[PDB]
Protein backbone atom coordinates (compact mmCIF):
# COMPACT_ATOMS: atom_id res chain seq x y z
CA UNK A 1 0.00 0.00 0.00
CA UNK A 2 1.51 3.28 -1.17
CA UNK A 3 0.48 6.79 -0.13
CA UNK A 4 1.70 10.33 -0.91
CA UNK A 5 5.25 10.30 0.43
CA UNK A 6 4.86 7.02 2.34
CA UNK A 7 4.67 3.31 1.59
CA UNK A 8 4.18 0.07 3.51
CA UNK A 9 4.47 -3.63 2.77
CA UNK A 10 2.21 -5.69 5.03
CA UNK A 11 4.30 -8.79 4.46
CA UNK A 12 3.09 -12.28 5.21
CA UNK A 13 5.13 -14.40 7.61
CA UNK A 14 4.49 -17.72 5.84
CA UNK A 15 3.41 -18.76 2.37
CA UNK A 16 -0.35 -18.37 2.01
CA UNK A 17 -2.64 -20.21 -0.36
CA UNK A 18 -5.98 -21.89 -0.88
CA UNK A 19 -4.53 -25.37 -0.36
CA UNK A 20 -1.94 -24.76 2.37
CA UNK A 21 -4.37 -22.94 4.65
CA UNK A 22 -6.95 -25.67 4.13
CA UNK A 23 -4.41 -28.34 5.05
CA UNK A 24 -3.58 -26.43 8.24
CA UNK A 25 -7.29 -26.06 9.03
CA UNK A 26 -7.79 -29.77 8.36
CA UNK A 27 -5.10 -30.66 10.88
CA UNK A 28 -6.51 -28.13 13.36
CA UNK A 29 -9.90 -29.83 13.02
CA UNK A 30 -8.52 -33.37 13.29
CA UNK A 31 -6.61 -32.50 16.46
CA UNK A 32 -9.94 -31.38 17.96
CA UNK A 33 -12.08 -34.29 16.76
CA UNK A 34 -9.53 -36.51 18.45
CA UNK A 35 -8.24 -35.47 21.89
CA UNK A 36 -4.57 -35.28 20.93
CA UNK A 37 -2.45 -32.55 22.52
CA UNK A 38 1.21 -31.58 22.33
CA UNK A 39 3.87 -30.66 24.90
CA UNK A 40 4.94 -27.08 25.51
CA UNK A 41 8.66 -26.47 25.15
CA UNK A 42 9.24 -24.82 28.54
CA UNK A 43 11.78 -27.23 30.00
CA UNK A 44 12.51 -24.67 32.73
CA UNK A 45 8.91 -24.68 33.91
CA UNK A 46 8.96 -28.48 33.75
CA UNK A 47 12.07 -28.69 35.94
CA UNK A 48 10.80 -26.19 38.50
CA UNK A 49 7.30 -27.68 38.57
CA UNK A 50 8.52 -31.22 39.17
CA UNK A 51 10.96 -30.04 41.83
CA UNK A 52 8.21 -28.13 43.63
CA UNK A 53 5.78 -31.04 43.27
CA UNK A 54 8.26 -33.42 44.88
CA UNK A 55 9.34 -30.96 47.58
CA UNK A 56 5.77 -30.14 48.63
CA UNK A 57 4.69 -33.78 48.60
CA UNK A 58 3.85 -35.69 51.78
CA UNK A 59 5.22 -32.98 54.09
CA UNK A 60 2.51 -33.18 56.77
CA UNK A 61 2.92 -29.58 57.95
CA UNK A 62 -0.72 -28.88 58.77
CA UNK A 63 -1.66 -31.10 61.71
CA UNK A 64 2.00 -30.75 62.64
CA UNK A 65 1.69 -27.07 63.33
CA UNK A 66 -1.68 -26.47 64.98
CA UNK A 67 -3.10 -24.23 62.26
CA UNK A 68 -6.86 -24.50 61.86
CA UNK A 69 -7.87 -22.57 58.71
CA UNK B 1 -20.12 -48.78 94.18
CA UNK B 2 -23.56 -47.15 94.11
CA UNK B 3 -23.80 -47.78 90.38
CA UNK B 4 -22.96 -51.43 91.06
CA UNK B 5 -25.60 -51.72 93.78
CA UNK B 6 -28.26 -50.40 91.43
CA UNK B 7 -27.00 -52.84 88.78
CA UNK B 8 -27.23 -55.87 91.07
CA UNK B 9 -30.87 -55.09 91.92
CA UNK B 10 -31.65 -56.02 88.30
CA UNK B 11 -32.10 -52.42 87.15
CA UNK B 12 -30.32 -50.62 84.32
CA UNK B 13 -28.33 -47.56 85.30
CA UNK B 14 -26.72 -44.44 83.86
CA UNK B 15 -23.30 -43.47 85.21
CA UNK B 16 -21.76 -40.08 84.46
CA UNK B 17 -18.15 -39.51 85.54
CA UNK B 18 -17.21 -35.88 85.00
CA UNK B 19 -13.44 -36.32 84.80
CA UNK B 20 -11.79 -39.71 85.18
CA UNK B 21 -8.32 -38.28 84.54
CA UNK B 22 -8.36 -36.72 88.01
CA UNK B 23 -8.55 -40.25 89.42
CA UNK B 24 -5.15 -41.15 87.97
CA UNK B 25 -3.68 -37.72 88.67
CA UNK B 26 -4.53 -37.95 92.37
CA UNK B 27 -2.54 -41.17 92.37
CA UNK B 28 0.51 -39.59 90.78
CA UNK B 29 0.62 -36.86 93.42
CA UNK B 30 0.64 -39.58 96.07
CA UNK B 31 2.77 -42.13 94.21
CA UNK B 32 6.16 -40.60 95.02
CA UNK B 33 5.43 -40.29 98.75
CA UNK B 34 4.56 -44.00 98.93
CA UNK B 35 8.16 -44.71 97.93
CA UNK B 36 7.65 -45.99 94.38
CA UNK B 37 10.23 -45.26 91.63
CA UNK B 38 8.74 -43.01 88.96
CA UNK B 39 7.80 -44.42 85.48
CA UNK B 40 7.55 -42.87 81.96
CA UNK B 41 6.51 -39.17 82.19
CA UNK B 42 6.22 -39.05 85.94
CA UNK B 43 3.26 -41.34 86.32
CA UNK B 44 3.22 -44.02 89.00
CA UNK B 45 4.41 -47.49 87.95
CA UNK B 46 0.90 -48.88 88.51
CA UNK B 47 -0.90 -46.49 86.13
CA UNK B 48 -2.45 -49.15 83.90
CA UNK B 49 -3.44 -51.39 86.81
CA UNK B 50 -4.83 -48.49 88.84
CA UNK B 51 -6.91 -47.59 85.78
CA UNK B 52 -8.01 -51.11 84.85
CA UNK B 53 -9.07 -52.06 88.37
CA UNK B 54 -11.67 -49.28 88.15
CA UNK B 55 -12.66 -49.32 84.48
CA UNK B 56 -13.23 -53.08 84.49
CA UNK B 57 -15.96 -53.20 87.16
CA UNK B 58 -18.06 -50.54 85.40
CA UNK B 59 -19.69 -52.92 82.93
CA UNK B 60 -23.03 -54.46 82.09
CA UNK B 61 -23.83 -57.99 83.25
CA UNK B 62 -26.54 -60.59 82.68
CA UNK B 63 -28.52 -59.23 85.65
CA UNK B 64 -28.23 -55.52 84.85
CA UNK B 65 -26.52 -52.99 82.62
CA UNK B 66 -24.59 -49.76 83.17
CA UNK B 67 -24.48 -47.20 80.37
CA UNK B 68 -21.70 -44.77 81.20
CA UNK B 69 -20.32 -41.48 79.92
CA UNK B 70 -16.83 -40.49 81.07
CA UNK B 71 -15.05 -37.22 80.45
CA UNK B 72 -11.33 -37.83 79.86
CA UNK B 73 -9.04 -34.82 80.13
CA UNK B 74 -5.87 -34.97 78.02
CA UNK B 75 -2.98 -32.84 79.36
CA UNK B 76 -1.35 -30.27 77.09
CA UNK B 77 -3.63 -31.49 74.27
CA UNK B 78 -1.22 -34.44 73.89
CA UNK B 79 -3.29 -37.46 72.87
CA UNK B 80 -0.18 -39.66 73.27
CA UNK B 81 0.35 -38.91 76.96
CA UNK B 82 0.38 -42.23 78.86
CA UNK B 83 -2.97 -41.64 80.57
CA UNK B 84 -5.20 -41.00 77.52
CA UNK B 85 -3.23 -43.64 75.62
CA UNK B 86 -3.93 -46.24 78.31
CA UNK B 87 -7.55 -45.09 78.67
CA UNK B 88 -8.41 -45.44 74.97
CA UNK B 89 -8.51 -49.24 75.27
CA UNK B 90 -11.26 -49.36 77.91
CA UNK B 91 -14.00 -47.59 75.94
CA UNK B 92 -16.50 -48.67 73.28
CA UNK B 93 -17.20 -45.24 71.76
CA UNK B 94 -14.47 -42.60 71.88
CA UNK B 95 -15.40 -39.04 70.90
CA UNK B 96 -12.25 -36.94 70.51
CA UNK B 97 -12.65 -33.19 70.88
CA UNK B 98 -9.99 -30.84 69.54
CA UNK B 99 -8.98 -27.24 70.14
CA UNK B 100 -8.38 -26.43 66.47
CA UNK B 101 -12.02 -27.09 65.60
CA UNK B 102 -13.28 -25.22 68.66
CA UNK B 103 -11.27 -22.13 67.71
CA UNK B 104 -13.35 -22.07 64.51
CA UNK B 105 -16.50 -21.72 66.61
CA UNK B 106 -17.69 -25.12 65.33
CA UNK B 107 -19.29 -26.57 68.44
CA UNK B 108 -19.48 -29.39 69.33
CA UNK B 109 -15.78 -29.51 68.47
CA UNK B 110 -15.67 -33.22 67.63
CA UNK B 111 -12.89 -34.42 65.34
CA UNK B 112 -14.57 -36.89 62.93
CA UNK B 113 -11.22 -38.28 61.73
CA UNK B 114 -10.46 -39.46 65.27
CA UNK B 115 -13.83 -40.39 66.81
CA UNK B 116 -14.82 -44.03 66.39
CA UNK B 117 -17.20 -46.60 67.82
CA UNK B 118 -17.43 -50.36 68.27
Amino acid sequence: EVQPGNVTVLADTAIRGQDLDEARAMEAKRKAEEHISSSHGDVDYAQASAELAKAIAQLRVIELTKKAM
Amino acid sequence: TMAEKFRDEGRDVLLFVDNIYRYTLAGTEVSALLGRMPSAVGYQPTLAEEMGVLQERITSTKTGSITSVQAVYVPADDLTDPSPATTFAHLDATVVLSRQIASLGIYPAVDPLDSTSR
